């Protein structure tokens, strides 16, 4: 079980490790939060009590350094750095164990919601999509745009997401424009698959990670990533069977995670009814319809 | 974005522009099966793709054969119909090519804008316009060159035959719009006034009449008469 350390909390913040929320205020003896589980990415993230402007966050994985937080009165946000004089670093944690001064990772036993949720979300993925070369973990904030909505504006702080635009001479072979705009599996299985992801455990990787920015940070890309990419599937004829069954998990997993009252700020009813009613993955997704018919019912 | 009332002058401006009615490519009569069921039959269609400043008329014959062995056919017959309007503007050349293409009918926007891809500058545009294009196949000599096509096949006719001579584009359409109107609220009645003077003849060449500036403005009153006419014998007016 990891650390995460914070030299200090200066001014008042919420406070996120993954789906668990709690206040900091202001001056108050908060230094860090123990027993991160190894093996998974985790998101530390922050929304200060006097602008909740600017919800942002940091991707890692404690198994790729020593990772501590510290607020810089200059640029007034809570930064990730890393601590590379590992003595150092643990004789810190120790401390601050010691003295209590540390809340606590609460992973109830029965519970595997963080791990189906990142499932296929691996580190060197994320920072592929966040570049950011020089650190080991990845900033996101809410106003942070994906490079689709910068063609449709400064790259260094784009979310570079796959770009899937079923309208676009990728999705459309010259002389199927018929078959492969209403059967998109040719984009989905020859473009995307084989082609830009390799496998499916990277393409839902990139679908997880875009909705847990979406939810997390209130990323309005990241939301249009993902329904974007569960679109791409449904909307296909010809998908393994495994694939659909693995996105009804992952599906069912993040609808029973979204908070109930953001279902209007991160549910797009076009696609849910196109996709649960509609398309040709209808009744393919047994556990995600059933979730979203009994929490939901209204954006159907 | 879409065509309306607001902006219909830009249809006469210099850049070129084309109309795409589809609703008389899937034509079909149906009948009772010898079993007492329904069937259709397939009947020959066309598109209509007009050029609204020139009267050029590019009309695509659509022979039944298209559709054999074929499924969902109003759904294949919006792609069959951007395929072959994709087709004709790579047979332009690139000066003839149109700058916009506006359809009739907005399930023709994503089968055209997809077959279009290659052609990002070109832009297809819905209307809020009721244009009564589907009445071409009233124009007699039209039905009869898409009744007797026996395979796929091209056929050029100029809509305003030499109008423009002595009218502008504007005026023309207007003229066009006006007799297309009436031919669909009442063909038999609309063709009486077309042909009650023998004298006047249509002339081979030409859908209708060889009409004076005087004669036209008589029968374009009297087409007023019949969609008034029409109206209230429609609503009981
Ligand atoms: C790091 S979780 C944490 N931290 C500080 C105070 C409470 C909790 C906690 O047990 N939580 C469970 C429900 C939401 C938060
Ligand atoms: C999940 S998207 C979201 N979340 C939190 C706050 C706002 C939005 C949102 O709808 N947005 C649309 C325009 C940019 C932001
Ligand atoms: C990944 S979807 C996306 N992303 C960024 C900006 C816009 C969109 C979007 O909704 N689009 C709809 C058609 C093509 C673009
Ligand atoms: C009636 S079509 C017509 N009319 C008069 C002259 C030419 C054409 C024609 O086929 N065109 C092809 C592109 C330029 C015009």
């Amino acid at each position: 079980m990891n650390t995460v350390p914070f030299t200090s909390a200066p001014i008042e913040v919420t406070i996120g490790i993954d789906q668990y929320s709690f206040n900091v205020k202001e001056n108050q003896p908060f230094h860090g939060i123990k027993d991160i589980p190894i093996g998974h990415v985790h998101v530390i993230h922050f929304q200060h009590a006097d602008n909740s402007s600017m919800r942002y966050g940091y991707w890692f994985d404690c198994r790729m350094g020593n990772f501590y937080i510290q607020y810089d009165p200059k640029d007034g946000l809570y930064k990730m750095m890393e601590e590379r004089d590992g003595a150092k670093f643990e004789n810190i944690v120790h401390n601050f164990k010691e003295r209590q001064m540390m809340v606590s990772y609460p992973k109830i036993d029965e519970d595997d919601t963080w791990y189906n949720l990142t499932e296929f979300v691996q580190m060197d993925k994320i920072r592929k999509i966040v570049r950011k070369d020089e650190n080991q973990f990845s900033y996101v904030d809410s106003s942070m745009t994906t490079v689709q909505e910068n063609e449709l504006s400064d790259p260094a702080h784009s979310l570079n997401y796959t770009v899937i635009n079923f309208k676009s001479r990728e999705a459309i072979r010259p002389g199927h424009e018929m078959e492969d705009f209403l059967d998109k599996s040719y984009y989905l299985n020859t473009v995307m698959l084989q082609g830009i992801f390799k496998n499916s455990s990277n393409y839902f990787g990139e679908l997880q990670f875009a909705f847990l920015n979406a939810m997390f940070f209130g990323n309005y890309g990241s939301s249009l990533q993902w329904h974007a990419m569960i679109e791409l599937i449904c909307s296909s004829a010809t998908v393994p069977k495994h694939m659909l069954d693995k996105l009804d998990e992952i599906l069912y997993y993040q609808i029973k995670t979204l908070p109930e009252q953001y279902s209007d700020i991160l549910l797009n009813e076009r696609v849910w009814n196109i996709c649960l009613y509609s398309s040709f993955q209808k009744n393919s997704l047994h556990n995600t319809e059933k979730i979203m018919e009994n929490k939901y019912p209204e954006l159907l | 974005g879409a065509m309306n009332s607001s902006n219909y002058a830009e249809l006469f401006n210099n850049d070129i522009k084309l109309f795409v009615d589809d609703t008389n490519v899937y034509r079909v009569t149906v009948h009772k099966t010898f079993e007492g069921n329904v069937a259709t039959k397939a009947i020959n269609g066309c598109i209509f793709t007009l050029n609204p400043k020139t009267g050029h008329l590019f009309l695509k014959i659509i022979h039944t054969s298209v559709w054999a062995g074929q499924k969902r056919l109003s759904q294949l017959a919006k792609w069959k119909t951007a395929e072959e309007v994709s087709a004709l503007v790579r047979s332009l050349p690139k000066e003839e090519q149109p700058k916009q293409i506006i359809v009739t009918r907005k399930a023709m926007l994503d089968p055209l804008e997809v077959h279009m891809l290659d052609f990002p500058n070109i832009a297809i545009r819905p209307t809020e316009l009721r244009l009564p294009f589907s009445a071409a196949m009233s124009i007699d000599k039209l039905s009869d060159v898409v009744m007797k096509a026996t395979e796929p096949q091209m056929v050029l006719f100029n809509i305003y035959d030499d109008w423009l001579d002595r009218i502008s584009s504007y005026t023309a359409f207007s003229r066009l719009t006006l007799l297309l109107r009436a031919l669909k609220t009442n063909e038999e009645s609309a063709k009486m006034i077309l042909l009650s003077d023998p004298t006047i003849t249509i002339k081979s060449y030409h859908l209708w009449p060889s009409f004076t500036d005087e004669q036209w403005i008589t029968i374009e009153s009297q087409m007023r008469d019949l969609i008034l006419t029409e109206y209230g014998r429609k609503y009981n007016v």
